[PDB]
């Protein structure tokens, strides 16, 4: 930021970019190192009623695997064939 | 307070001190035995007992959520004070 | 094409264990006793194999518990007593097996607390 | 011959008459939650943690005390059952003190563990808690009675096992207190066992106080030599040092008790 | 759609179940079990003789096309007579799907090498041999890959101690690194953590 | 007792692979001493090789013998290709381990280990 | 890119060096840029997306020669796309809590731990015993920066 | 349609005559499938999917519109897959996976948790 | 969606072909690379003048450990052993017993700072904010033994650093 006008021009020309607009050294645009206190929100389970844990218990909904076959019609694939990708419209070729 | 053994070695707040004849004190020759000087047992005794007007008082150590879990202390016995089990502060029921 | 091998299973020479820790150790095969501090029985389901406790000593620098026993923390879990014994045999460990202890079935009756003429009458509730 | 058929979650099981719902669940390997019930003590039925639904019955029954009836289907995992456990756990913890970090029971506490498995994960209690004065019953058992959950196990053990009618409840209501009323010492040769059967840190071992935590101890199953009974024991050690002695269940010797000299 | 609970996907569960029995219909000689987990992962449990036929079929069949071997590993379960479970995790790019193939062996039974099916399996089988001691027949170059030269034992077995049996230091007398029996200044502190109260009734084993 | 073999159908075929490995190790010791610039003699090296084979002489299962041979060939290849360093080759001689007398009284004096 | 991309020395060192065919890359178990440099159209963020990758727009760079130079261009373009994703995350960041509101898995807030009995019990147990996980086995993978990173967790 | 300059996949060459190549390959697969037992599930399923692909090839003379129907990527990818299927079919003749399960596992082989 | 990184056909017209010949013969693209490093020569360097200047840190920074007190001077630690239980490295060792006034307090509290992974789990687990990771990171030693902290060392650290630690906790406790 303290570079003279001539030096700014020199490095701007050599690089071919306007380097002063996107300097890699940080100055006054950064956040202050002291901040006001936060006040974080609470989650969906912070209620005083209609909140029985048995109705929101993910761990107790897990079940043992479904036995499809054990040693105790059209052909199928594991899933539908993957759809072909599209070329980008933002920039198809780099 | 931090005392010294008859050998001169300081006694820690946990009562540790190498005895007269323990070779392990050679580790301090040319160096020093680290010993914290502020004994918490003596510091907490310095605090005055707090007089409250209820049978049950609560303590959280002070500072809100910077203290300890909030506990409730029964002050029905007059022969002694209620002591916080976390921070050691003492309470008594006035008359 | 399969082959016949009728000898007992002995893998002690291809496990890489030092000989001292094969022939001088004593495996204990047992079902852990319930922790009497709690009523839950979930830790008395499976068979355990542990080894004999060896010397622990105080570290001169810190006073920590030092050991020279590589098996001091080794505990294996087995579904049945037969599984544990078979594992001990093939690895060359001598072992003791302790039979499973199952709580006796008790006869409980709330009514007995108020017996007309028996000693089970309770003086307080 | 006289066995009757009952169902635990639809699974048939044949049980003798007089068997309680709780004992029927045991036969299929299901352990009903409990606090006041001890299989070696008289039935009390006061904690209500064992409440369980019977299919087609509109009222949950106390599993520890209710005899089974033929054809009953016990729903050990119904929403009706799960909600009963959550409600009781919520009441149990309403006045319980926030003592876990300083309480010796921490890590092997039935209240902690059953709150984890059967209770809710949060509190909605916005009041102040009860606080109770502690009571000196001798040099072996320390009492922190604000942790007591009034299960009366200690009273029943002292009366029935130890044959000492010194413990009881005084007052009533929320102010009901377990103790001796007067200043008395519970100095029986079996007194230390009440530390084991107290589900919470209300009764703890004075010699053991503050020295260890359950998860860090190594359990060596061994035998007592303080007398000729040969009581089976667990020697708890940590980092090369003996920390305490616990009973080990042996039905034909010491059941699940040890003497105070052994302990 | 309760906010803290992972949502189910029954469409994937149905598709994977149908393909599971499709594989069982085609390779009955080797397939012992087919299961789909509640989070939609398909596992084929096979006889060890079927490693090459089954893996070839999943790679090359037009309705399978599992071209990529994502992972190959082993698990040690001492309570089983065949203590080693061999697990193949395969990926199908064509059908955007994954499948797990599992078999078993014991300390003394060789498993056919799957390098012919997947060149990726080369180092995975060396790792399994190194860490578990399972021998793979017809491997082009089977030897330790992770352990030190001359290391004795197979560390990932459940009965191998955490800290092993030997440790290294520099010795001035012999002017080299030496190996000596392990001694620890502070022994590792075993913790007994399991709660004595059952956690998951849905998985309770019959008594 | 019908089990899949590794290499050898029976002990007769396995002992043939054992002898082949012993020859390979026996011929290799002179190179190992020379290449690693060890301060031991070829006689000590071959005595050590002999001691390693002898400890396993009591095996009767062909599958176990096959695995011992497989490991023996792996060990030999590590040595021939100088994947091992001098420290690895010398670990067979445990030169820094102090004597541990193996009689009851000597153990009794030093500690509790049986 | 000014230093390297069009530099003839850089191209001499990377162009046609280490060519891997699409078929070999698959059979050898390659992933990530090691597949996409050879023309394979695969990226787990697109095909098997996770936490909120299905809600952000980005392009997968694809190579045409499967050599070091094409893999270098793919990594350079992936950095640009990362910046593109980061921009959308900055704008679409939602409010709310940041761990699952279920104290049998995620520890309670410190203020709750110091006031509520249930919260203290759960804090105590989560930091000692830890949460139990239902029995099972999963292979889970992500599109890590270096390729497919997964765990087989039993 | 205009020829492909590249398939886009390193090492996958463009095919000048994809329709003819696919007809040859599917016809071969059906031929090899004729030596497999009629009731073997592999033959029934592979015949069904092979005949579907072959029908689509005959009914669509445009490669790009054929690629869309086949849903297997570039047409050169479909050809490679047809070649892989043929190789597998020859192998399954020698494996005979349609035979009954060679052996049941031990009692608790697949029981988890233990 | 995808994009091709390297799939472009150069123009074959006379001007383009002569532009490429000039680039080949006159090294234009190499000269352009020289311009970029030249522009950097005249930029202010990013170096800071350590130890007179310090790299920025935040209140959450995990550094050297310390044992804290209440404002009264009593120790916060009540020997619950949660930190010892959670420690991923088993770097914490604790012994405790009733103090002479009956308090629940430690007689040993060691942190092996060569085992520790400086993860901060211990300070998360502590229910009373007794054990923390302070902001100090300049405590390299000359011997290994100097990094085996016992309770006296950790209490001295707390007394030494409490002024900064308390201000850091104040800044971040509403995020915890
Ligand atoms: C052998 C060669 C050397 C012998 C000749 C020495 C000539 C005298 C050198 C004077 C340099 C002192 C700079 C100064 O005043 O300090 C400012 C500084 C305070 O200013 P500041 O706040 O830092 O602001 C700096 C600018 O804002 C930010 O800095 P800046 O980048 O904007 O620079 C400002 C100024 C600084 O430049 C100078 O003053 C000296 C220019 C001499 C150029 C010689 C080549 O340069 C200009 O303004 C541009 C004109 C200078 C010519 C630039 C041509 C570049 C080459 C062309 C590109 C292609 C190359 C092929 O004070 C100091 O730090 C004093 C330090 C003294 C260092 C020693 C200087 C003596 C060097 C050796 C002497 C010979 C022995
Ligand atoms: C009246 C009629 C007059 C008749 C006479 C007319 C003559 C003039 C017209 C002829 C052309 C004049 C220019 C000739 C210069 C030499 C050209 C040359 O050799 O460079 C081309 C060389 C080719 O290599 P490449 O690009 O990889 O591909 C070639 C494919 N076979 O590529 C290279 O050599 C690249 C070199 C790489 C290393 C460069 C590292 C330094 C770069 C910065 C140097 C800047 C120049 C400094 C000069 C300072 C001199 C004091
Ligand atoms: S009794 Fe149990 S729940 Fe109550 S404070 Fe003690 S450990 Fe915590
Ligand atoms: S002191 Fe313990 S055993 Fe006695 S009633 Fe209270 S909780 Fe139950
Ligand atoms: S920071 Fe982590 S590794 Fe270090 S002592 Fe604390 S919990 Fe242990
Ligand atoms: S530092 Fe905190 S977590 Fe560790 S033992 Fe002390 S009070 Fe418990
Ligand atoms: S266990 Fe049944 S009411 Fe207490
Ligand atoms: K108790
Ligand atoms: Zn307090």
């Amino acid at each position: 930021a303290s570079a003279t006008r001539f030096i700014q021009w020199l490095r701007n020309w050599a690089s071919g970019r306007d380097l002063q607009a996107k300097l890699q050294l940080r100055y006054q645009e950064i956040s202050k190192r002291t901040q006001p206190p936060p006040k974080l929100p609470v989650g969906p389970s912070h209620k005083l009623s209609n909140n029985y844990y048995c109705t929101r218990d993910g761990r107790r909904e897990a079940m043992p695997p479904s036995i499809v076959m054990s040693s105790q019609k059209k052909a199928v694939s594991p899933a539908p064939p993957i759809k072909r990708w599209e070329l980008s419209q933002d920039e198809p070729y780099l | 307070g931090v005392r010294t053994s008859p050998t001169g070695e300081k006694v820690t707040h946990t009562g540790q001190v190498y005895d007269d004849g323990d070779y392990r004190k050679v580790r301090f020759v040319g160096r020093q035995k680290e010993v914290n000087e502020n004994f918490a047992i003596d510091l907490i005794a310095e605090q005055p007992v707090s007089q409250v007007g209820s049978r049950v008082i609560s303590c959280d150590g002070g500072g809100g959520a910077l203290g300890h879990p909030r506990v409730y202390i029964n002050l029905d016995k007059e022969t002694k004070t209620g002591t916080c089990g976390y921070c050691g502060l003492q309470f008594r029921q006035q008359h | 094409q399969l082959i016949t091998v009728d000898e007992k299973l002995d893998i002690t020479t291809i496990t890489g264990v030092p000989e001292e820790h094969i022939k001088t150790r004593k495996a204990r095969i047992f079902v852990p006793a319930r922790n009497n501090m709690q009523s839950g029985v979930n830790n008395t389901k499976k068979w355990k194999m542990e080894f004999d406790t060896r010397e622990r000593w105080e570290n001169p620098l810190m006073g920590w518990a030092s050991t020279a026993d590589p098996l001091s923390n080794l505990v294996l879990t087995f579904s049945t007593k037969e599984d544990a014994v078979a594992f001990a045999e093939k690895n060359g460990w001598s072992y003791d097996v302790e039979e499973r202890k199952v709580p006796k079935p008790k006869s409980k009756s709330y009514g007995a607390n108020f017996s007309w003429n028996k000693r089970t009458r309770v003086s307080t509730k | 011959s006289n066995l009757i058929e009952v169902f635990v979650d639809g699974q048939s099981v044949m049980v003798e008459p007089g068997t309680t719902v709780l004992q029927a669940c045991e036969k299929v390997g299901m352990q009903i939650p409990r606090f006041c019930y001890h299989e070696r003590l008289s039935v009390a039925g006061n904690c209500r943690m064992c409440l369980v639904e019977i299919e087609k019955a509109p009222k949950v029954v106390a599993a520890c005390a209710m005899p089974v009836m033929k054809g009953w289907n016990i729903l050990t995992n119904s929403e009706k059952t799960k909600k009963a456990r959550e409600g009781v756990m919520e009441f149990l913890l309403a006045n319980h003190p926030l003592d876990c970090p300083i309480c010796d029971q921490g890590g092997e506490c039935d209240l902690q563990d059953q709150s984890m498995m059967f209770g809710s994960d949060r509190s909605r209690f916005l009041e102040g808690k009860r606080a109770v004065e502690d009571k000196n019953i001798g040099p072996l058992v320390k009492t922190i009675m604000t942790r007591c959950i009034q299960c009366t196990r200690c009273i029943r053990f002292a009366s029935e096992i130890a044959g000492v009618d010194d413990l009881g409840t005084t007052g009533r209501g929320n102010d009901m207190q377990v103790g001796t009323y007067i200043e008395k010492m519970f100095m029986s040769e079996l007194s230390g066992n009440i530390i084991d059967i107290c589900p919470v840190g209300a009764l703890t071992s004075k010699p053991y106080a503050f020295t260890a935590r359950p998860w860090e101890t190594r359990k060596t199953e061994s035998i007592d030599v303080m007398d000729a009974v040969g009581s089976n024991i667990v020697v708890s050690t940590r980092t090369g040092e003996v920390m305490r002695i616990l009973p080990r269940m042996h039905e034909d010797i010491n059941e699940e008790w040890i003497s105070d000299k052994t302990r | 759609t309760r906010p803290t609970v992972r949502p189910r996907n029954d469409v994937a569960h149905k598709q994977l179940s149908a393909f599971g029995e499709y594989v069982a219909e085609i390779l009955p000689k080797y397939v012992q079990q087919v299961q789909v987990s509640c989070f939609n992962e398909l596992e084929i449990c096979i006889h060890p003789d079927g490693v090459i036929p089954v893996l070839t079929f999943l790679r090359d069949h037009s309705n399978a096309q599992f071209k990529s071997l994502a992972d190959l590993t082993a698990v040690d379960i001492p309570t089983r007579q065949n203590r080693f479970e061999i697990v193949y995790n395969l990926l199908s790019l064509r059908f955007n799907s994954r499948i797990r193939v599992k078999t078993y062996t014991d300390e003394l039974t060789p498993i056919e090498s799957s390098v012919p099916v997947y060149k990726a399996a080369n180092w995975y089988e060396r790792e399994i041999w190194d860490m578990f001691g399972v021998f793979f027949a017809n491997h082009p170059d089977l030897r330790r890959i992770l352990t030190d030269y001359g290391f004795e034992g197979h560390p990932f077995r459940k009965d191998f101690p955490l800290s092993g049996y030997v440790e290294l230091r520099y010795d001035d007398e012999v002017k080299r690194v030496v190996a000596e029996p392990v001694e620890l200044a502070q022994e590792f502190r075993k913790f007994d953590l399991n709660s004595p109260w059952e956690a998951f009734p849905a998985y309770r084993q019959p008594p | 007792t019908s089990v899949k073999p590794i290499f050898s159908r029976d002990m007769n075929e396995a002992k043939r692979r054992v002898r082949e490995l012993y020859r390979a190790w026996y011929r290799e010791v002179p190179n190992t001493v020379h290449l690693f610039q060890l301060d031991i003699s070829v006689k000590q090296g071959r005595d050590k090789v002999r001691e390693m084979f002898k400890k396993n002489a009591h095996i009767t299962d062909p599958r176990v013998v096959d695995l011992l041979v497989i490991k023996g060939k792996m060990e030999l290849e590590e040595t021939i290709k100088v994947w091992k360093q001098r420290t690895h080759v010398m670990r067979f001689f445990h030169e820094t381990e102090a004597p541990r007398p193996k009689d009851f009284l000597s153990k009794f004096y030093v500690g509790h280990d049986p | 890119e000014e230093m390297l991309t069009n530099n003839r020395i850089w191209r001499n060192r990377t162009v046609d060096i280490g060519i891997v065919t699409a078929e070999d890359a698959l059979n050898y178990g390659f992933s990530g840029v090691m597949l996409r440099g050879s023309g394979i159209q695969w990226d787990l963020r697109k095909t098997q997306p996770y936490d909120v990758y299905d809600q952000v727009e980005f392009d997968v760079p694809i190579g045409s020669r499967g050599d070091c130079y094409d893999r270098y261009l793919c990594r350079v373009e992936e950095m640009r796309q990362s910046i593109r994703i980061i921009s959308q995350c900055l704008n679409k960041m939602p409010p709310g809590e940041i761990k699952v509101d279920d104290a049998k898995v995620s520890p309670p807030k410190r203020a709750e731990m110091k006031t509520s009995m249930e919260s203290l019990i759960h804090h105590f147990k989560l930091y000692t015993e830890g949460y139990q996980v239902p029995p099972g086995a999963t292979y889970t993978a992500i599109e890590a920066p270096k390729g497919e990173f997964g765990v087989y967790l039993v | 349609g205009l020829l492909k300059k590249t398939t886009g996949l390193v090492g996958l060459a463009v095919c000048e005559t994809p329709h003819e190549r696919l007809k040859i390959l599917y016809t071969k697969i059906l031929d090899v499938l004729g030596h497999i037992p009629k009731n073997a599930a592999y033959r029934k399923y592979t015949e069904q999917i092979t005949n579907e692909k072959l029908s689509m090839v005959k009914a669509e003379p445009d490669v790009k519109k054929l690629e869309e129907r086949l849903q297997g990527g570039q047409i050169e990818e479909v050809i490679l897959q047809a070649e892989n299927e043929l190789s597998l079919a020859r192998k399954m003749i020698q494996w005979k996976p349609w035979e009954p399960l060679v052996e049941e596992p031990p009692a608790s082989q697949w029981k988890w948790p233990i | 969606t995808y994009k091709y990184v390297n799939l472009r056909e150069p123009s074959m017209d006379m001007k383009s072909v002569t532009d490429r010949a000039a680039q080949t013969l006159l090294w234009t693209e190499l000269i352009r690379g020289l311009g970029m490093t030249l522009s950097y020569l005249f930029r202010e360097p990013a170096t800071i003048n350590y130890p007179f200047e310090k790299g920025p840190l935040s209140p959450r920074f995990r550094g050297e450990h310390a044992l804290r007190r209440y404002p009264s001077g009593e120790e916060r630690c009540i020997a619950c052993k949660l930190c010892e239980a959670v420690c991923p490295a088993q770097a914490i060792t604790i012994e405790a017993e009733p103090r002479a006034d009956g308090s629940r307090r430690t007689t040993r509290y060691d942190i092996d700072m060569t085992k520790c992974i400086y993860c901060g789990f211990c300070q998360e687990a502590c229910p009373v904010d007794a054990i923390v990771e302070g902001p100090n990171f300049e405590f390299s030693t000359e011997t290994h033994e100097e990094l085996l902290y016992n309770k006296e060392k950790l209490l001295n650290n707390g007394d030494k650093w409490e002024a900064e630690i308390a201000a850091n906790i104040q800044a971040d406790y509403l995020y915890r």
